[PDB]
């Protein structure tokens, strides 16, 4: 069974459900956003599942796949591992890290992540 | 594809 | 080991203002931005490369800026937007499709979204197997960029309030936009 909340923003509402894992997502929280007036007719998989489906049906290993990418991206070598990781992770809502938020003690985070100053 | 409301 | 990134307090305050504008005031950024990520990083690289003597320093600076641009293009729609901004993003993508050209985020989004990406670099770096030397170099290059960006806070982060100017960095959303975007 699929989950009750959007994996990207943790809120309630209408979701597309992954067919190979329990995650659910708001149509607009996906990357790219899915149009509810043009929903996919067949199965649908989240980015994380899509990546594992990719890897498994690959002749090479995830270590080798990663290795060739880094070679392919030597012009931006310091970012190559960061770039490779993107496609294995589902989209999420941006949130400021705690080391920024904690600098401002008068500011609180509300129940949906919203800025609150009482 | 499957949808869900909650 | 925790990855620590030193962000000047004035730039933290810009990020907190951003958080307030989007999630409390229901504003989004005016897009495409008058000053894009590509423009910010071109100006940064051009200016600081002049004060550089070592060929290795110049190479490292250029690699950092090129990689940051590519990483921003890959991160933007995956992790750099508040929920409210996803409707705007969907519209931009649909427009790009009509135009038969891919959306290039560094030519659309601006300094505030770059600063968002920088703020989450520590967690993103810690989720890789980058060795410690490259982690150190990436953090150092980022902190050097932030020193320069702090000196340009007026250029990039002034005139933010759409309730004071029709030209501001942010725009108000309608209640119809908000309803569509947030359910
Ligand atoms: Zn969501
Ligand atoms: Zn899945």
């Amino acid at each position: 069974e699929n989950e009750d909340f959007c994996s990207a923003c943790n809120q309630s509402g209408s979701f597309l459900c992954c067919d190979t894992c329990p995650k659910s997502f708001h149509f607009l929280c996906l990357d790219p956003p899915i149009d509810p007036n043009n929903l996919p007719k067949g199965d649908w998989h989240c980015n994380e599942c899509k990546f594992k489906i990719f890897i498994n049906n690959s002749m090479a290993t995830l270590k080798k796949i990663e290795s060739n990418f880094i070679k392919q991206n030597n012009n931006v070598k310091i970012f190559a591992k960061l770039l490779f990781n993107i496609d294995s992770h589902n989209p999420k809502q941006f949130q400021l890290p705690n080391y920024i938020k904690e600098t401002f003690p008068a500011v609180k985070t509300g129940s949906r992540g919203q800025y609150s100053d009482e | 594809a499957r949808t869900k409301q909650t | 080991p925790k990855i620590s990134l030193q962000i000047p307090i004035k730039l933290k305050s810009v990020l907190v203002d951003d958080w307030e504008y989007v999630t409390k005031d229901k504003k989004i950024c005016r897009l495409p931005a008058d000053v894009t990520v590509e423009m910010v990083l071109n100006k940064y690289e051009h200016e600081v490369s002049q004060e550089l003597e070592s060929p290795g320093s110049q190479s490292q600076l250029s690699e950092y800026c090129a990689g940051l641009k590519l990483y921003f293009d890959k991160c933007l729609g995956n992790m750099l937007l508040y929920r409210l901004e996803r409707l705007q993003y969907d519209e931009l993508l649909k427009k790009s499709s009509k135009d038969q050209k891919p959306l290039v985020p560094i030519r659309i989004y601006g300094a505030i979204h770059l600063l968002r990406l920088i703020s989450v670099l520590p967690e993103l770096i810690s989720s890789t197997t980058m060795d410690l030397q490259s982690c150190q170099l990436l953090i150092k290059q980022t902190e050097d960029f932030l020193v320069w960006l702090l000196m340009h806070v007026d250029e990039y982060f002034n005139d933010k309030d759409p309730n004071r100017s029709d030209d501001a960095l942010y725009v108000n959303t309608s209640s119809q936009y908000e309803g569509v975007a947030l359910g």
